[PDB]
RNA sequence: AGCUAGUUGGUGGGGUAAUGGCCCACCAAGGCGACGACGGGUAGCCGGUCUGAGAGGAUGGCCGGCCACAGGGGCACUGAGACACGGGCCCCACUCCUACGGGAGGCAGCAGUUAGGAAUCUUCCGCAAUGGGCGCAAGCCUGACGGAGCGACGCCGCUUGGAGGAAGAAGCCCUUCGGGGUGUAAACUCCUGAACCCGGGACGAAACCCCCGACGAGGGGACUGACGGUACCGGGGUAAUAGCGCCGGCCAACUCCGUGCCAGCAGCCGCGGUAAUACGGAGGGCGCGAGCGUUACCCGGAUUCACUGGGCGUAAAGGGCGUGUAGGCGGCCUGGGGCGUCCCAUGUGAAAGACCACGGCUCAACCGUGGGGGAGCGUGGGAUACGCUCAGGCUAGACGGUGGGAGAGGGUGGUGGAAUUCCCGGAGUAGCGGUGAAAUGCGCAGAUACCGGGAGGAACGCCGAUGGCGAAGGCAGCCACCUGGUCCACCCGUGACGCUGAGGCGCGAAAGCGUGGGGAGCAAACCGGAUUAGAUACCCGGGUAGUCCACGCCCUAAACGAUGCGCGCUAGGUCUCUGGGUCUCCUGGGGGCCGAAGCUAACGCGUUAAGCGCGCCGCCUGGGGAGUACGGCCGCAAGGC
RNA sequence: UUCCCGGGCCUUGUACACACCGCCCGUCACGCCAUGGGAGCGGGCUCUACCCGAAGUCGCCGGGAGCCUACGGGCAGGCGCCGAGGGUAGGGCCCGUGACUGGGGCGAAGUCGUAACAAGGUAGCUGUACCGGAAGGUGCGGCUGGA
RNA sequence: GGAGGUAAAAAUGGCAAAA
């Protein structure tokens, strides 16, 4: 029934990244969109574009990963480590501009849906304006 | 559990409890000795370790250990009660201290004379 | 788990400074409660204090703000203000004086007593300061305060010397006696100088008062110090208290003797019963020092209540299963509002404390100044990505339609055979059943084994499976009726109707209970016969309730996949059950095995997850006592929650 | 090579590991402690109804009867409502106590048996029902935590 | 050749203890 729409897409990710797919299909919705521009401009993924999947639309995310690594286990190291959604439906997170988590000590990523868009922890910070932590990469 | 259960059931603090019954939980109480005598130990041990049931002045009546070497503990003579139990004594949650009360302390004791209340002793040393 | 008579509302009065059932008459019959009323227990509340990385946990002692009491209880008077600590009236308890009839008193003010207790001080000096009451003033009162005294109660500062000094005295300890340790430690030699003696000696004090100016501004002059001759300053001058805990591991520091599960140690694990670094002593050492330990309490460690930050297959923990109320949560698009949410400003957030600077006591403790921000809440203005709400719309969620498909799904009625037992007829003999082996038992009164007929109850072989169905318990001969759930195809209609689910509600194997019916086989209890030391058991022969039907109860479990339900996502190989197709093969659901990535402590799970995520409910917090006892509800009882 | 005694390899099961000359369960006897039931007795708080009810505010009277400086007024005084508190009676909670009794925990080596763990010598556990000194046994049904 | 699958026996071992 998708209660959580966009924790889910989170772990359509991460289910592709632990099996290094080419791609994956996620329904659409223009507030996920968002979520995967911010991701393409910091270079998680490749992109994505809006597909047709039996008459209905879905977002084919184009996936980005590391070399191939030597020795035992040759699987290449993950663009994307870690990914999870905080503000969960059962419990909202509300945050101002004092209260920003140092993600990964600035090395990470915290997106948050803002007033003036959905902006990450760094241009939140810059414009000064905070809301709802939607989720951390890294 | 979820977030709307803790919101409902909540967290349920321990509320530890004492294992001494002195009221109020002061340091020492006065009581006189009603009876003195010897207490075989626990399984792992055997000894003759002294004891005495004291009738303190909150109505009740407890056993508690006589520590060191010799006493003059009878059944009409006032004692001041510590805290703390003997492991192979059951029943024992108390301790004796010694020297200011009809309890003399440990006559020819040399090192830890704090504790078994020994006073300090001049041989030319 | 239910509470409510001024209880809830109205009208009019009384009363107050003032609204109000605060109080009174009449009327209406309302008000509160799982968002926890009512009752019980406990407690003064806060700024702050202690801890903790933080979030939090605990606490409310000194200082400051608010409330409430003045032996216990009520009541008013006065007055701007009291229901009044050192004012008044009355009752109770207590103390005291009486000429006995009726009077006096109220330390939870400062000191001091008694009693309680582990434990808490001076019946001190002064109004000089500051503050208060009165007074034009002079001035008076002030156990407010300023100070002094007691107490290692806490923090801080200081002393018990300093420099030399033996290849290393004596004593004492250990020794493989050769030596090693105390140990520069001492003695001894220079130097400095706590305490003490002498002199000097304050800051806190400048006003009120007076004079000139109009008793105003402005200027000038005088008086006063409890602390106290105290701090401090100058001169002289003495080598001048060290103690407490520990020394197995955690935990830093080891040798000897004594003792022999005795004496004893102990916070946990644990040491001691003949050679103990764990007991006792001695030497030595480690830690700290006017202190060191112990006991009691709070936080930590404890991520062992987990918001930050935990779990439920087997360690404690998934409700027996379902339906569903409240609740919590909710698909995609576009507008309106701006409640959550975010930002800016403004107000408040007392002071002290805390944080950071600079200063004053010769340093610090203590103290003075200054700065910096919290969180919250009120107001004005803005933003609208997300949650929320209103309106329009959508189809992927969910539901329905058309047409099929399987199945031990359920209830009622009828029915078929085989077999056991009993009765009857025939025929037929000396033994049959039974065990590991025997015996009880049955049998010449004609048994077992065979044929024929009849009655009556229960369960349905082969099909039958590692199979199917239901939400669970569970369901198997056949027929028919009544009836539920589910799957596929077509993608036709509705259009977010959705998921979970405290309580409630219904179902709930077997055993058991009530009333009646039934009773062939089996079979608790029970009685025999063997076994055995004994047999209340296993083995054998009998055998009643029960097992069976109708109705009503009981509500348990290894009620198990020891794994809650719904949805999205992540390689496949293979067996089978059941739909559909351009039936090779593809595709949908259901039951199984092996297994990618991954998870787990391992066993193991692995699109039938214990994987990766989200919504909701139940549940766990060491073992025993114990699913016990009391209380509540249910039941006819056993008993259940 | 079926059986007794000892031994080797593989495997299975295990609650044993100074290791089956192992472990362990229950009743009985003794000692101590706490707790429940118990004829009841005692105490504290609290609730309801009634009787009496001081001081005092408020409300009438103030008259056949008092005092007053202005009197179709005031004070004293009388009455009434409320009332601290005392009593009488009945309940609700909590606490202490009580002969005796039920089960429990603890206490180095007492008695009786063999239940479980090895197919523990009757596979074990379990809900229920019945019996038995006791672990336990058995009946019906279920589980694999057994073949 | 995949299942159904074989018991006559026989109780007990005082407590506590090493690098
Ligand atoms: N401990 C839990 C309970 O103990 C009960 O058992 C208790 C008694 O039955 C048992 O008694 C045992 C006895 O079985 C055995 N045959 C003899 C043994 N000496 C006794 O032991 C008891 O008594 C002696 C003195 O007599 C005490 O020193 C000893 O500590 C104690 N265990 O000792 C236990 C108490 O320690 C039951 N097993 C049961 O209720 C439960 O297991
Ligand atoms: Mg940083
Ligand atoms: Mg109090
Ligand atoms: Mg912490
Ligand atoms: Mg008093
Ligand atoms: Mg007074
Ligand atoms: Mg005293
Ligand atoms: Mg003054
Ligand atoms: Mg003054
Ligand atoms: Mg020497
Ligand atoms: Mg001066
Ligand atoms: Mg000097
Ligand atoms: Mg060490
Ligand atoms: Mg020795
Ligand atoms: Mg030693
Ligand atoms: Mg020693
Ligand atoms: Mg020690
Ligand atoms: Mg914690
Ligand atoms: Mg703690
Ligand atoms: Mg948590
Ligand atoms: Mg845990
Ligand atoms: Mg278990
Ligand atoms: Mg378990
Ligand atoms: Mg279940
Ligand atoms: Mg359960
Ligand atoms: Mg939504
Ligand atoms: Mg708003
Ligand atoms: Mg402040
Ligand atoms: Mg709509
Ligand atoms: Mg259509
Ligand atoms: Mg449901
Ligand atoms: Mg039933
Ligand atoms: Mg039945
Ligand atoms: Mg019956
Ligand atoms: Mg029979
Ligand atoms: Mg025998
Ligand atoms: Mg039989
Ligand atoms: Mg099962
Ligand atoms: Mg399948
Ligand atoms: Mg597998
Ligand atoms: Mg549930
Ligand atoms: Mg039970
Ligand atoms: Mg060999
Ligand atoms: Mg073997
Ligand atoms: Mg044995
Ligand atoms: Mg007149
Ligand atoms: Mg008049
Ligand atoms: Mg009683
Ligand atoms: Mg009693
Ligand atoms: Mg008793
Ligand atoms: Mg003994
Ligand atoms: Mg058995
Ligand atoms: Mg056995
Ligand atoms: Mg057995
Ligand atoms: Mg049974
Ligand atoms: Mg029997
Ligand atoms: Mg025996
Ligand atoms: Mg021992």
């Amino acid at each position: 029934m998708l209660t959580d729409p966009i924790a889910d897409m989170l772990t359509r990710i991460r289910n592709a990244t632990r099996v290094y797919k080419e791609s994956t299909d996620v329904p659409a919705s223009r507030f996920k969109e968002e979520i995967l521009r911010i991701l393409a401009r910091e270079g998680f993924i490749k992109g994505y574009e809006r597909v047709d999947v039996d008459g209905k639309p879905y977002l084919r995310v184009y996936l980005k990963y590391g070399p191939r690594r030597q020795g035992p286990d040759p699987r290449p190291e993950q663009v994307i480590h870690h990914i999870r959604r905080i503000s969960k439906p059962g419990r909202r997170v509300y945050v101002g501009v004092k209260e920003i988590p140092r993600v990964r000590r600035g090395l990470g990523i915290a997106i948050l849906s803002t007033s003036k868009g959905v902006l990450t922890d760094r241009e939140a910070r810059k414009l000064g304006v905070g809301g709802e932590l939607i989720c951390e990469v890294w | 559990p979820t977030i709307n259960q803790l919101v409902r059931k909540g967290r349920e603090k321990v509320r530890k409890k004492s294992k001494v019954p002195a009221l109020k939980g002061a340091p020492f109480r006065r009581g006189v000795c009603t009876v003195v005598r010897t207490v075989t130990p626990k399984k792992p041990n055997s000894a003759l370790r002294k004891v005495a049931k004291v009738r303190l002045t909150s109505g009740y009546e407890v056993t508690a250990y006589i520590p060191g070497e010799g006493h003059n503990l009878q059944e009409h003579s006032v004692v001041l009660i510590r805290g703390g139990r003997v492991k192979d004594l059951p029943g024992v949650r108390y301790h004796i201290v010694r020297g200011v009360y009809d309890a003399a302390g440990v006559k020819d004791r040399k090192k830890s004379r704090s504790k078994y209340g020994t006073k300090k002793p001049k041989e030319a040393a």
